[PDB]
């Protein structure tokens, strides 16, 4: 199959220079054309540019002459966007998408590369449990969760079982406390009955800070 | 400068109804070559746009049958016949006849359903969490439609405010209903000063509100 698949967010200061990756797989990546487009917080998508990999030429939408790049590794599929000179205006997701030049569309896109420009140090998250709603003895459905509190930036990726458990699960969007930082609660629901054979571990992802956490979520 | 504008901005609309989503560009999408190259695509929550229409009425593979587009020149309408409860996101047409490429600027597309009453559940901190210092009360919505909920926090029977944040999901790709998660926060020795903590629910599917509660260290 056709798979676009970027690199992970990133965090920079105002002034720095951002690379971000989009390693094509699945048919002959010199003769379709590498898009970039950008979406910034609640925005509609943004055409940035191509490049040409056939030819290694670039083209360039109008508010993105000057700071922007387009590369190629084509031994590794991999087209590549830079961004030199970083203001907060280029905090947004970023996607790389296949142009099939046929009928002039973005038939594939990759999966979003989230980058944000700030002057703040990142932080991990506290990851904690929210335990159980009932006993077994008392059958139907029981509530459980992980609490992922005071991180910066988003985002963070959270899973139940290591991807194993996705039926009943809420992840809710971050919210921003006064001090700047967000969280957010991951929340599952499951057969009461179940709360004495399975465990249940929430998977939490800060990559910005490094920060990989499984929590076992008991009563 | 082409411009692309959608209207509505949002759409509401219940299952098995038809959806019209509606395009107009500033200038004629009719290349001199004789082709009309808009496009639409859809990007759902959290995901990625997907392809779904090119050049105004081809749908692309794998893309049903109740997808359909029209139009020509200046005005295109894409129309979801049979609405179902998976074809939320938001939709955007596309232009690539002049250069640069340019996008409309989304249309949500939103299921109306029947009312659906929240399931409700109160979660106390965790030990390790006031060992930390601190104290968060979680109360959860789940499964509730409309999104309109009223939630208030009683400790020890006082009504809270300013100490509490709400946040609530994006429609079920499924069953097209919210979730809710309400938080107080207190710092350990408020935490400590008080007994009871309860969560008061009022929604269009109960009746009267639900509360849920539990007593301090039990």
């Amino acid at each position: 199959q056709v798979q676009l698949v970027q690199s992970g967010p990133e965090l920079k200061k105002p002034g720095e220079t951002v690379k971000i990756s989009c390693k094509a797989s699945g048919y002959m990546f010199t003769n379709y054309g590498m898009n970039w487009v950008k979406q910034a917080p609640g925005k509609a998508l943004k055409w940035m540019g191509w490049i040409n990999p056939y030819t290694g030429e670039s083209t360039f939408a109008d508010d993105f002459k000057g700071r922007f790049a387009f590369f190629l590794e084509t031994s590794a599929t991999t087209a590549y966007l830079q961004i030199n000179n970083l203001k907060n205006e280029d905090t947004a997701t970023y996607f790389c998408a296949r142009g099939t030049t046929i009928v002039r569309a973005f038939d594939y896109w990759g999966q979003g590369t989230s980058v944000t420009v700030s002057s703040a140090s990142t932080k991990g998250p506290s990851v904690f449990p929210l335990a159980p709603s009932s006993k077994s003895t008392s059958g139907g459905t029981a509530a459980l969760g992980c609490l992922v509190k005071d991180y910066f930036p988003e985002p963070v990726t959270v899973s139940w079982n290591s991807g194993a458990l996705t039926s009943g699960v809420h992840t809710f969007p971050a919210v921003l406390q006064s001090s700047g930082l967000y969280s957010l609660s991951s929340v599952v629901t499951v057969p009461s009955s179940s709360l004495g054979t399975q465990t249940y571990i929430c998977n939490v992802n800060h990559k910005p800070s490094n920060t990989k956490v499984d929590k076992k979520v008991e009563p | 400068e082409l411009v692309m504008t959608q209207t509505p901005l949002s759409l509401p609309v219940s299952l098995g109804d038809q959806a019209s989503i509606s395009c107009r560009s500033s200038q004629s999408l009719v290349h001199s070559n004789g082709n009309t190259y808009l496009h639409w695509y859809l990007q759902k929550p959290g995901q990625s746009p997907k392809f779904l229409i090119y050049k105004v009425s081809n749908r692309f593979s794998g893309v049903p049958d109740r997808f359909s587009g029209s139009g020509s020149g200046t005005d295109f309408i894409l129309k979801i016949s049979r609405v179902e409860a998976e074809d939320l996101g938001v939709y955007f047409c596309s232009q690539s006849t002049h250069f640069f490429p340019t996008f409309g600027g989304g249309t949500k597309l939103e299921i109306k359903r029947t009312v659906a009453a929240p399931s409700v559940f109160i979660f106390p901190p965790s030990d390790e969490q006031l060992k930390s210092g601190t104290a968060s009360v979680v109360c959860l919505l789940n499964n509730f439609y409309p999104r309109e909920a009223k939630v208030q926090w009683k400790v020890d029977n006082a009504l809270q405010s300013g100490n509490s944040q709400e946040s609530v999901t994006e429609q079920d790709s499924k069953d097209s209903t919210y979730s809710l998660s309400s938080t107080l926060t207190l710092s350990k020795a408020d935490y400590e000063k008080h007994k009871v903590y309860a969560c008061e629910v009022t929604h269009q599917g109960l009746s009267s509100p639900v509360t849920k509660s539990f007593n301090r260290g039990e």
